[PDB]
């Protein structure tokens, strides 16, 4: 956009800039649903936006699922053919005991 | 102060401002009024 202001009018940039005010109106919604969850907790709040009904959403919300959760699956598939579970924060929904 | 403005010319005027009124934009003549 700004290689063009050199042209470009006000009238003009509302369909530039329509696909962007979707994309940061859901993260900018998506940050203070999840405001205090910390851990797993927090890969359950991002999930439960996933299903936003339209096919814009729905498709960009299951894609920040598949980083967010790619850490608590690292645990399970270390927790389970390892059996050693590491987490100096408590995250992971096994807790031991000392 | 289109009503000390030239008739042919005028319309011209309008029909930029039409043309913003068309995308929800306010303009300078034809203005929105509180719904």
């Amino acid at each position: 956009l700004h290689s063009q202001l050199q042209s470009l009018t006000l009238r003009r940039l509302l369909v530039w800039t329509y696909d962007p005010k979707i994309r940061l109106k859901t993260l900018a919604a998506l940050v203070d649903h999840c405001q205090g969850r910390k851990g797993g907790e927090l890969a359950s709040a991002v999930h439960a936006y996933t299903k936003t009904g339209d096919p814009y959403m729905r498709s960009l919300v299951q894609h920040i699922l598949s980083l967010v959760s790619h850490p608590v699956l690292s645990f399970l598939y270390r927790w389970i053919y390892d059996g050693e579970l590491e987490d100096t924060y408590h995250e992971f929904f096994v807790a031991s005991d000392p | 102060l289109p009503g000390t403005l030239p008739l042919a010319s005028q319309e011209s005027a309008v029909v930029e401002d039409l043309l913003y009124v068309l995308v929800g934009v306010d303009g300078r003549y034809v203005s929105a009024q509180p719904l």
